[PDB]
């Protein structure tokens, strides 16, 4: 099962004409995952969900609740002294 | 890179030396593509740092700031604001000679046209919903009633925009039109990108040329080497082939990890930026210009 | 696992590259053998003077390539090290103005935590939720002097203007407090009619 891309000659992942989030990055666009009986697919990413603001010259929307979220952020600061 | 290829072409007799060498030929991949990995981690972390796609709505309605400028151009067949063609068309054979020696071109993980969705969304949000999309969900508002806020935010009391309004519109406006000009008439504004890419096309020219070097073998062709003598000697002679060119990938090799580490410093920046002054608006004296 | 893929793999190429140059001694680098007194005792030193260079001008290369890579890499750290202390000093220390560089949403307090070789923050950030499509203006009329709110906006929920702060729904009655008054009532874009009441005015009536 074969299939052309931009990135070059694919085989074993079926082409979906659907588009999901970018799991396993390739090139171009093509990201593959595992999911469907199984087969890795191959479908061109979609950049995040689509939203479009309901925006009019008068319209505001002003959050009445909120979240305290908590979220880890993790840097290296040093490294394994040798000589 | 192809680091058996590059060194040995088409040779076995070369390509057996190179084993003697060890991890060389290994560990130059590994080292290349830490590069080539973070390169779309950059390219990640720049441009997308927003959940979803926004676009804008179907009719443009600012308070007389015209944004057709810069917001992505519904006719053409990759969507890109009339400016972004500009500065395509200034930044530019290469392309199958490196590819013949093992030199290879992977393809950025993300299109333009994808990072053309980005720039859109960052900056369709920008627009509706304020500063308000980078820390949750975007939240409409009148675009009139955000630069009250971004007044008040560099200490100018907002009466001043609900007065000006009409003035401050044409300023923008007459302001944007000249960032056409300012890139139109003159090709040295985008040097910091077109000498990046040249000196990318640059090394390899370079890192290509040192196949043609003798260093001090009898000859820069491979199968030469071969043809004119018995191996037992030739082998010494391939030594100092390989010994210069193994070498001269360490070097080019050495120079990509320096120069990206560059741009990785130049793309937090960027991404700073990207976060601090597009997504929200800067307290930063002259960070933002 | 993953999300210590940054301290997971700083660890990790190190001890690659640590790997990888020792496994650089029991290489040829074109030398007759990888041990260094094998080529010794097999042949007559003035030999061995010509073949120890293939081993040292390989071994000593093989150096030359980690040292380089470690200042790169060190640098890399350097970097990632200048960050966490401006991390540490503004968003722990502090509480950081910019803009999802202490983590998505406003900032309020970050806490450290120690990790090998790394350091771990907790960014605690106030993120909104609920939001209520609002009818908005950017003015009120009241006498035909112009009244804007000093922070926040004019809201109504379609009759009663109401001036609320920005990130968070506390709707309240407008009164001069809530607003100062600045030019007048033809200039601005969407000014609305409406009816400003006075903390003063009843104060007096007794
Ligand atoms: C925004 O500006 C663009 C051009 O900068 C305007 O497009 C022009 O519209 C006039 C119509 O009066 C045409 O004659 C021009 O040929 C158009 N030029 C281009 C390049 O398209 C556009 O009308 C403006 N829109 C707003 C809302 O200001
Ligand atoms: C908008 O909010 C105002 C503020 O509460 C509402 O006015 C009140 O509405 C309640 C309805 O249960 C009445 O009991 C109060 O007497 C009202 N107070 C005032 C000062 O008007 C108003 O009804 C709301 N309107 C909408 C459409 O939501
Ligand atoms: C707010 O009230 C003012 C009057 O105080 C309105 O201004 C007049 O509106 C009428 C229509 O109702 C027009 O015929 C007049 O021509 C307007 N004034 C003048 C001098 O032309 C205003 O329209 C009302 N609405 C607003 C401005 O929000
Ligand atoms: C996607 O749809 C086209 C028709 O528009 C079809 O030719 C193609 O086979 C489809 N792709 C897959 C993977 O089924
Ligand atoms: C505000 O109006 C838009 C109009 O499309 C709607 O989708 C949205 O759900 C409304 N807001 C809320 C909180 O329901
Ligand atoms: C807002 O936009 C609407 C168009 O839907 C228009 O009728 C109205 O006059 C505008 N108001 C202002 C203040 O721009």
């Amino acid at each position: 099962n074969v299939f052309q891309t931009r990135a070059g000659c694919l085989i074993g992942a079926e082409h979906v004409n659907n588009s999901y989030e970018c799991d396993i990055p390739i090139g171009a666009g093509i990201c593959a995952s595992y999911q469907t009986s199984q087969s890795i697919i191959a479908y061109t990413m979609s950049l995040g969900a689509e939203n479009s603001v309901a925006y009019s010259n008068n319209s505001i929307a002003i959050p009445t609740n909120f979240t305290i979220s908590v979220t880890t952020e993790i840097l290296p600061v040093s490294m394994t002294k040798t000589s | 890179v192809d680091c058996t290829m590059y060194i040995c072409g088409d040779s076995t007799e070369c390509s057996n030396l190179l084993l003697q060498y060890g991890s060389f030929c290994t560990q130059l991949n590994r080292a290349l593509t830490g590069i080539a990995v973070e390169q779309d981690k950059n390219t990640q972390e720049v441009f997308a740092q927003v959940k979803q796609i926004y676009k804008t709505p179907p009719i443009k309605d600012f308070g007389g700031f015209n944004f057709s400028q810069i917001l992505p151009d519904p006719s053409k067949p990759s969507k890109r604001s009339f400016i972004e063609d500009l500065l395509f068309n200034k930044v530019t054979d290469l392309i199958c000679a490196q590819k013949f020696n093992g030199l290879t071109v992977l393809p950025p993980l993300l299109t333009d046209e994808m990072i053309a969705q980005y720039t859109s969304a960052l900056l369709a949000g920008t627009i509706t919903s304020g500063w308000t999309f980078g820390a949750g969900a975007a939240l409409q508002i009148p675009f009139a009633m955000q630069m009250a806020y971004r007044f008040n935010g560099i200490g100018v009391t907002q009466n001043v925009l609900y007065e000006n309004q009409k003035l401050i519109a044409n300023q923008f406006n007459s302001a944007i039109g000249k960032i056409q000009d300012s890139l139109s008439s003159t090709a040295s504004a985008l040097g910091k990108l077109q000498d990046v890419v040249n000196q990318n096309a640059q090394a390899l020219n370079t890192l290509v040329k040192q196949l043609s070097s003798n260093f001090g073998a009898i000859s820069s062709v491979l199968n030469d080497i071969l043809s004119r003598l018995d191996k037992v000697e030739a082998e010494v002679q391939i030594d100092r082939l390989i010994t210069g060119r193994l070498q001269s990938l360490q070097t080019y090799v050495t120079q990509q990890l320096i120069r990206a580490a560059e741009i990785r410093a130049s793309a937090n920046l960027a991404a700073t930026k990207m976060s601090e002054c597009v997504l929200g608006q800067s307290k930063r004296v002259d960070f933002c210009g | 696992a993953s999300a210590l893929g940054k301290l997971q793999d700083v660890v990790n190429q190190n001890a690659q590259a640590l790997n990888t140059l020792v496994k650089q001694l029991s290489s040829n680098f074109g030398a007759i053998s990888s041990v260094l007194n094998d080529i010794l005792s097999r042949l007559d030193k003035v030999e061995a003077e010509v073949q120890i260079d293939r081993l040292i001008t390989g071994r000593l290369q093989s150096l030359q390539t980690y040292v380089t890579q470690q200042l790169i890499r060190a640098a890399e750290i350097r970097a990632s090290a200048n960050l966490a202390a401006t991390k540490m000093s503004e968003c722990v220390l502090g509480q950081s103005k910019r803009v999802d560089f202490c983590g998505k949403g406003y900032h309020l307090m970050s806490f450290p935590q120690s990790a090998p070789h790394g350091v771990v923050f907790l960014h605690v950030t106030y993120v909104p939720a609920q939001e209520k499509n609002f009818t908005t203006a950017p003015a009120i009329c009241h006498d035909g002097k112009a009244h804007f709110p000093r922070e926040g906006v004019f809201v109504s929920n379609g009759t009663h203007w109401f001036v609320t702060q920005r990130n968070f729904y506390e709707p309240q009655i407008i009164t001069t407090d809530n607003t100062f008054v600045s030019g007048n009532c033809d200039v601005v874009i969407g000014i609305v009619n409406n009816t400003v009441y006075d903390p003063l005015q009843p104060e007096l009536d007794s």
